């Protein structure tokens, strides 16, 4: 009697041919791709050096941290051209790296090519919602709501 | 003689399927290394127990394995400045496969996967077709560029220590980027083009989260995320 | 047992063996065997330059290359196939350059040389610069390249396979190779594959040494395999050993006495090789450096970084022609069967190898012998196959797996080493040479009865370890019956008995045959000429 | 099956295990963040509630715990941009990493020292 | 004139690309991975299908179910090395995108071979891999 | 390798996502719209300014818009590439219906963005 043959088959929509030994590995995704977001989490990451930390010390101790925030303290920061742009360049460049951050995350500890579709389907879910209500919220903001 | 212990991890591929450790009992006199206590439990306490090696001191790549955490290639573990020579106390070292690639036997693992990553970076020189029958002219400074790269003796102990290579997906490695950074900074080469092409997908080159685990792994001092920096910057000043 | 067919088969993954394989690659269908992964191969571990006569940092015509290697190999070698190594070495250097080997360049960029042992300017005027290098790793260099071409042209590589015999059916017109057993290691498993022509390729035998520089792997197969079929081995008690040995274990040191002023002092602060050779203060031939090195630490002038010679190289092997035919008399030749590299025997180097043409003998004869088998495959035809040819072998393998003997294996080898370290050794005495005979039948005797305590079938190396003893008894057997025969001093072999060359009765080359099937047998010997153009003798 | 290994490897890959893991724990945050936050387009009596129960001494050490891991992302994530940018960077990390270790300590305790002010004087 | 039938058949490689150095002894393969690309090896080819196709008798190029099952046959098969090659054929504007989900071919192939959904399958393994 | 490369897998994949979320909206549009309280008889532009005083039916309009037109849009674009025979004809099709598109998306999100109760 002899060694029964190992099965090729991952799950049932993978080509088992796709990892065959001999395959040719030739590129999978939208072409230039990898390295613009990998250039993005560069160039975001400095950006938001000065943006997230500028937000943490001027909200957690400037004067008296978080023991004097409430809505009419927002409604004066955000009264300011300034503070706006800052607010809604944090937002814009915080969800997109943390989404491209997770989107790596998810690409290696996903076992199952349907698992990976469906997470990073979620995540662009939660990341556009997330984004729109943020804009939203700057976008259409008046101190006079009652 | 200080009778070391040794706690390797046994695995039978075919007869029982279920065993983990094994504690050993072998004399280590201080100009020893691990091959040779490998080789005292081989030949005459054990003999299933089976590991690879071949050279003598002039270095193959035969024997990475997974000393006390790290891929440490057997033959050179040195055994000599052991810290419990100051307290007089029982010592233990422990053996295991190397990690990522599939057990075949208790410290033998299937290096397949490793070649095949490797002859994928198309490693070998293109050239136009016009060989010149006197030796193609190459400056003793575009000798030195790919240089250090040229001392891999493919022994898969960086790229069995990449955490991007135990994880999901299909990483190239390590390894197989060092081989391609020898041929893509190769002046009399002529597909540097193709082979940065093909280290410019979602499982090549950016996959390396700039964990140094394979410079700290190699036995021959290579630089390999230097190696794989290089190789980045040349992709992105593209 | 499994079945393959192919044209070509070569049997061994190192320099000439891959060499080999990327010439008969694009010709014929071929196969390599390998019981290591093909870089994995002692080839790797040279690290001294490869000699070429290119002029191009000094000036040198082959000639003087050619007089040196026929000087250096103390007049035994055959001065037709030293002429073919050196006229086709330039070329074979420009063609390992050509197929992408990075040697170190010269301020213009074409490559650099540098000097090395024995060169000399012309018949012994000064040196030359005559070898290549890439590194403080050239074999490591050389052997990536041609693994790279055969990645290229997309060679088979049967990797981890112990090619245990080959099958010679007999034709009326005599002996004819025809397949090659192997078992592979993986699984337990033993192939035939039936081939046109058969390349053997698999390196030397320096493991019947204590202290030796070669790898764990260098047993000596081909040659056990030619010389189990009854073919002959020739020049085998012709071994180099080294000076420069790491005296603790036997590591080499071929890189800095060479390069810098590295004195070698005995005991007291005193050098010897002054005067034990003048006209070169230590940079005298490996043979005289290491009998130099004995004989003081034998008068009691020594002491007790140390060194001492380690068993190195064996210039003897399985006797070719300059094509790679395995003959199997002084003219006749066995169709289909060729040989290359250390285990190959055309008798380049003679009674002592000059450095640096080891990896010059590789590239040359296992391209020559690369060609000579696709041509022979391509213009031939399948012959036949015995019955059942693998019935030697799985007997084989299974009665030395069932049973439970009571000796060791790592005892045998380790009683057969330490006893050939101490008599069949830099210097051999007729009694010491008999006291090594005694003790090597009654390691034959004990052999019988071994144990493989494995008993498995996935990755069995113990079994393997035992195979490979049996052939360094029987290689052991050899040498020290050469040894005992030749009685004068030449070369490698040295003895206390005759201590001066016999140029008029022991010129010639020994071939050993072997009678019997069992280990225990007879070695008859037989004598070849050696060949001669113009160089003659002078001490 | 699956087998429990620590590799005990480079420092390197401890930077890199801790980067992914404030980077997630921020990616979280920063969710809930913006919900509570969007809350201030309804009344300014809702804003006020949820922000009042975000002034606890549980949620003070949390705000300590985020402090510290923006910073150490921060930080960590200079390093990693200096090693891909800058030629020489791979070489001077393990250097860059005892560098980021001091700033980390000296920018969060005098952090932590100002929070546990504001937190006293309450 | 089925010549347009056949060459848009013979525009998918619908052979077995290998290696090239053959293994003397038939190559191996699981009673399980054989039993995954069966149902598409009963084509015999007549086009009941493709003459069928909405998509067909619109304007460009596309395909067709036909030879989207022979080529199904391949992309699902272990012993192949140009599944991506052949996947990254049927993933144009003219490929496997611009079935409208009729189930004419379905209905109309004479060996019963679900050829929509062998066309479903392709797409999931394009949208999965 | 006709257009950019793995485009018409994700406006595959964009026309099956947009529809899941496009049922709840356009669904609830017309729900809210024709059969709550009197149809079309309630609607003007008083019904309209104190439905878009209210976060919730801002962003369900401008999310309905948006997608409704790529989805459209997108449709189209499939549409034009099955009945058009020439290449200038697809050529000045497919431009005409992104200007119409791109004329559609820029006056509705002008008229949300920046629509005030108190105008006259
Ligand atoms: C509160 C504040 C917190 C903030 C929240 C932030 C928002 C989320 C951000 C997202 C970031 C990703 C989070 C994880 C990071 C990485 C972790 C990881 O990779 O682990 C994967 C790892 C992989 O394991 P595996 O062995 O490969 O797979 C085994 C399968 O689980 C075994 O199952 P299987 O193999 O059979 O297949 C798995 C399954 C898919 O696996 C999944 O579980 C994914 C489920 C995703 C939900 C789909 C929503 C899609 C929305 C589309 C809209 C556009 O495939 C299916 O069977 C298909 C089912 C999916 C149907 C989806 C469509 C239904 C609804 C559509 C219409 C709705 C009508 C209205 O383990 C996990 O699966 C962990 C699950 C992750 C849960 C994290 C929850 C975080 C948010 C929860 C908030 C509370
Ligand atoms: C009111 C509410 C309604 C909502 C409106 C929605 C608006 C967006 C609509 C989007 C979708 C459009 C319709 C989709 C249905 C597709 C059906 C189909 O494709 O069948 C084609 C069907 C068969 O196509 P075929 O057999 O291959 O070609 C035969 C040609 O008709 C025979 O022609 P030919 O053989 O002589 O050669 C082709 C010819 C004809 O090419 C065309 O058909 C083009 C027609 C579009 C007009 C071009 C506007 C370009 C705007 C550029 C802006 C960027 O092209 C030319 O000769 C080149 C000259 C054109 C130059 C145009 C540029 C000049 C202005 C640029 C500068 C402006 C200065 C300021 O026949 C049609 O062409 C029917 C046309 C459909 C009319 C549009 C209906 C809706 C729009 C009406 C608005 C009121
Ligand atoms: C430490 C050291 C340093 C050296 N330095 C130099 C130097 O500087 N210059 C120089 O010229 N020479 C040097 N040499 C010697 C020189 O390298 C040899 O002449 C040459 O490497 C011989 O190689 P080969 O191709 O004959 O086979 P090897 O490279 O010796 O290996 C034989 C191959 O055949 C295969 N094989 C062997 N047996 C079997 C079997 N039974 N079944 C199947 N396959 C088998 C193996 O896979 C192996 O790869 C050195 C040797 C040593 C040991
Ligand atoms: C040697 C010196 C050290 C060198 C490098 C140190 C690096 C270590 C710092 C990284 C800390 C990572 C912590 C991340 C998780 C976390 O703490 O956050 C959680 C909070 O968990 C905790 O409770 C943590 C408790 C606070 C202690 C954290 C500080 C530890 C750092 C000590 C450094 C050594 C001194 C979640 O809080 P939240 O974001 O949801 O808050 C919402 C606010 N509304
Ligand atoms: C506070 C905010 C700090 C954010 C700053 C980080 C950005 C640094 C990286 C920017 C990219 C430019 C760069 O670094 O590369 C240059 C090198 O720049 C340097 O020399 C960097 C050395 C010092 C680092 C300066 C950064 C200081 C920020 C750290 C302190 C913040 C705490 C070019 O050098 P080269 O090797 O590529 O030359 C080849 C070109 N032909
Ligand atoms: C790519 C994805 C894009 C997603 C876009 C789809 C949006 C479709 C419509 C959703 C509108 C959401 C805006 C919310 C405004 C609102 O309701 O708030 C507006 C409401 C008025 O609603 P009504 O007039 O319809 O009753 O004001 C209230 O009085 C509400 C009382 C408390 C509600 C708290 C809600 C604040 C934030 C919580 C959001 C809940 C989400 C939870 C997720 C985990
Ligand atoms: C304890 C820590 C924090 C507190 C108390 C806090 C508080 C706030 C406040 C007061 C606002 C809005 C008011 C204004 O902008 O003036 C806000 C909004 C915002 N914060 Fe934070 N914040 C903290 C941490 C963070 C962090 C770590 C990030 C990003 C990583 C962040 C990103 C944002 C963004 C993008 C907004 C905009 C919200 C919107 O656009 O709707 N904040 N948070
Ligand atoms: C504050 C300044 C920040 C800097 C300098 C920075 C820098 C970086 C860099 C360079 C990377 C790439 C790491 C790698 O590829 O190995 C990264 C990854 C990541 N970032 Fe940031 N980042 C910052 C803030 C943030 C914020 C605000 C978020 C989320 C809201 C975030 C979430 C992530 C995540 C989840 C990752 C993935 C981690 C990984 O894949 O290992 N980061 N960061
Ligand atoms: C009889 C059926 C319909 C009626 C009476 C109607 C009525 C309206 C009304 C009253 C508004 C603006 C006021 C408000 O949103 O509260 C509106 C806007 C809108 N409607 Fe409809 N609608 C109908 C069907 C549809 C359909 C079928 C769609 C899309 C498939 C649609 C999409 C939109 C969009 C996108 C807007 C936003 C307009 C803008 O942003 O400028 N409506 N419609
Ligand atoms: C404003 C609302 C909508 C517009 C303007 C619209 C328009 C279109 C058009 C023109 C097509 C092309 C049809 C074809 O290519 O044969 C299409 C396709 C499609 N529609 Fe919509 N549609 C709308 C609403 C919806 C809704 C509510 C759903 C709910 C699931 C939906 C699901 C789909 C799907 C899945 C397709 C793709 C059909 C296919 O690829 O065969 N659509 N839409
Ligand atoms: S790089 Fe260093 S470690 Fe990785 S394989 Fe080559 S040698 Fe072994
Ligand atoms: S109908 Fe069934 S059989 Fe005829 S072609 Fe289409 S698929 Fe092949
Ligand atoms: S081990 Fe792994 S991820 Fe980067 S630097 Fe070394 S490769
Ligand atoms: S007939 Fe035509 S469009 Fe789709 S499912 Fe069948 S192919
Ligand atoms: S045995 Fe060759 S490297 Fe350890």
């Amino acid at each position: 009697l002899g060694r029964p043959a190992p099965v090729m088959e991952r799950e049932h929509d993978r080509p088992a041919a796709l990892d065959h030994p001999r395959a040719p590995r030739k590129p999978r995704g939208i072409p230039y791709f990898e390295k613009y977001a990998w250039l993005f989490m560069r160039f975001s990451g400095i950006a938001l050096v000065f943006l997230a930390l500028g937000h943490l010390f001027i909200m957690l101790m400037w004067q008296d941290g978080v023991y004097r925030i409430d809505f009419n303290y927002v409604a004066e920061r955000w009264a300011s051209p300034f503070w706006q742009i800052w607010d809604m360049a944090l937002l814009w460049l915080a969800m997109i790296h943390g989404a491209n951050g997770m989107r790596t995350i998810i690409g290696d500890y996903a076992r199952k090519n349907v698992t990976k579709f469906w997470l990073n389907s979620l995540l662009l879910l939660a990341t556009g919602f997330t984004l729109v209500l943020g804009s939203y919220v700057l976008v259409t903001f008046d101190a006079n709501i009652s | 003689a200080v009778m070391v212990t040794l706690k390797i991890a046994r695995f039978n591929p075919e007869n029982p399927d279920a065993a983990g450790w094994q504690s050993f009992r072998v004399p280590c006199l201080p100009s020893d290394r691990l091959l040779n206590l490998l080789h005292y439990v081989k030949w005459y306490l054990d003999g299933t127990l089976t590991f690879r090696r071949s050279c003598a001191h002039g270095v193959c790549g035969s024997d990475a394995m997974r000393i006390n955490g790290v891929n440490r290639l057997a033959c050179k573990v040195l055994m000599r400045d052991m810290l419990p020579k100051n307290p007089n106390k029982q010592l233990t070292i422990t053996i295991e496969p190397i990690r990522g690639l599939p057990v075949e036997k208790d410290l033998v693992v299937n290096m397949e996967p490793f070649f095949d990553a490797y002859r994928a970076v198309k490693p070998f020189l293109v050239t136009s077709g016009n060989p010149p029958t006197k030796e193609r002219i190459q400056s003793p400074t575009d000798r030195a560029r790919y240089d250090d790269t040229t001392k891999c003796i493919l022994c898969a102990c960086c790229t069995t220590s990449c955490p991007v290579y135990w994880s999901e997906g299909s990483y190239f490695g390590p390894a197989a980027i060092v081989n391609a950074h020898r041929f893509i900074f190769d002046s009399r080469d002529e597909a540097a083009a193709e082979r940065l092409d093909i280290l410019n997908e979602v499982d090549g080159v950016w996959r390396c989260r700039t964990t140094f685990n394979c410079t700290e792994a190699c036995p021959r001092g290579i630089q390999v995320t230097q190696a794989i920096q290089e190789v980045k910057r040349a992709l992105m000043f593209a | 047992i499994q079945e393959h067919r192919y044209d070509v088969v070569i049997v061994g993954a190192g320099g000439a063996g891959m060499r080999a394989a990327v010439e008969a690659g694009p010709r014929a269908r071929t196969a390599v065997l390998t019981k290591l992964y093909p870089t994995r191969s002692h080839t790797g571990a040279a690290q001294g330059g490869m000699c070429a006569a290119l002029a191009n940092v000094e000036e040198d015509n082959w000639e003087w290359h050619t007089f040196d290697t026929v000087k250096g190999g103390d007049y035994l070698a055959d001065q037709d196939a030293v002429e073919i190594m050196c006229k086709e070495a330039i070329d074979a250097v420009l063609d390992l350059e050509k197929m992408g080997m990075p040697f170190n360049r010269t301020p213009e960029g074409r490559i650099d040389q540098r000097r090395f042992g024995g060169h000399t300017r012309d018949h012994g005027k000064a040196p030359v610069r005559r070898a290549c290098y890439a590194a403080d790793r050239t074999g490591h260099m050389i052997l990536q390249t041609l693994y790279q071409n055969c990645v290229k042209h997309d060679v088979e590589f049967f990797n981890e396979f112990y090619a245990l015999d080959i099958a010679l059916t007999e034709t009326p017109a005599g002996p004819v190779a025809t397949g090659v057993i192997a078992y592979e290691l993986a699984t337990g498993d033993i192939h035939v594959f039936h081939a046109k022509a058969i390349v053997f390729a698999t390196g030397g035998s320096g493991r019947m040494y204590k202290t030796t520089s070669n790898a764990h792997t260098l047993t000596g197969d081909g040659l056990g395999i030619v010389f189990r079929k009854g073919l002959p081995l020739e020049d085998m008690e012709f071994h180099q050993f080294h000076p420069t040995g790491l005296a603790g274990l036997g590591i080499l040191i071929s890189e800095a006495v060479r390069g810098e002023g590295g004195r070698l002092l005995n005991g007291e602060g005193e050098r010897f090789m002054e005067r034990y050779a003048p006209t070169i203060v230590d940079l005298a031939p490996r043979d005289i450096v290491a009998r130099s090195m004995v004989l003081e630490v034998l008068e009691g002038r020594g002491a007790g970084v140390p060194v001492y010679p380690t068993c190195h190289y064996v210039m003897g092997g399985i006797p070719t022609t300059v094509n790679g035919q395995v003959l199997r008399d002084n003219t006749n030749v066995i169709p289909g069967l060729y040989a290359a590299g250390e285990c190959a025997c055309v008798s380049v180097h003679g009674a002592n190898r000059l450095g640096t043409n080891s990896l010059l003998d590789i590239n040359v004869f296992g391209r020559r012998a690369g060609i000579a088998a696709a041509e022979y495959a391509q213009n031939h035809n399948f012959v036949d196959m015995p019955e059942n040819p693998a019935e030697m072998v799985v007997g084989w393998v299974g009665d030395i797996l069932s049973e439970h003997g009571n000796e060791r294996v790592a005892d045998i080898r380790g009683a057969l080493q330490q006893s050939m370290d101490n008599n069949a050794a830099v210097f051999r005495t007729e009694e010491t040479l008999k006291q090594a005979l005694t003790d090597i039948h009654a390691l034959k005797e004990r052999y019988s009865r071994i144990t493989v305590h494995d008993k498995g079938k996935r990755y069995n190396s113990d079994l393997l370890e035992a195979i490979e003893l049996g052939f360094l008894l029987e290689l052991a057997e050899v040498t020290v019956v050469g040894a005992l025969n030749r009685k004068e001093s030449r070369g490698g072999h040295a003895r206390e008995d005759y201590p001066n060359r016999d140029d008029t009765n022991y010129m010639r080359h020994t071939m050993a045959y072997k009678q019997g099937t069992d280990l225990l047998s007879d070695i008859r010997l037989d004598y070849k000429p050696v060949v001669q153009t113009r160089y003659e003798p002078m001490e | 099956t699956r087998r429990r290994t620590l590799y005990r490897g480079d420092p390197g890959m401890w930077s890199w295990v801790l980067h992914r893991i404030t980077g997630a724990t921020i990616f979280f945050f920063l969710f809930v963040h913006v919900l509570d936050t969007a809350l201030v387009r309804v009344s300014p009596q809702a804003y006020n509630e949820v922000i009042e129960t975000y002034k606890t001494p549980i949620v003070g050490l949390m705000e300590i715990g985020l402090v510290a891991a923006v910073l150490f992302h921060a930080l960590n994530g200079i390093r990693v941009i200096l090693i891909d940018f800058w030629a020489k960077g791979p070489r001077y990390q393990r250097q860059m990493l005892a560098v980021i270790a001091g700033l980390f300590l000296v920018i969060f305790i005098a952090a932590v020292g100002v929070i546990g002010m504001h937190m006293v004087e309450r």
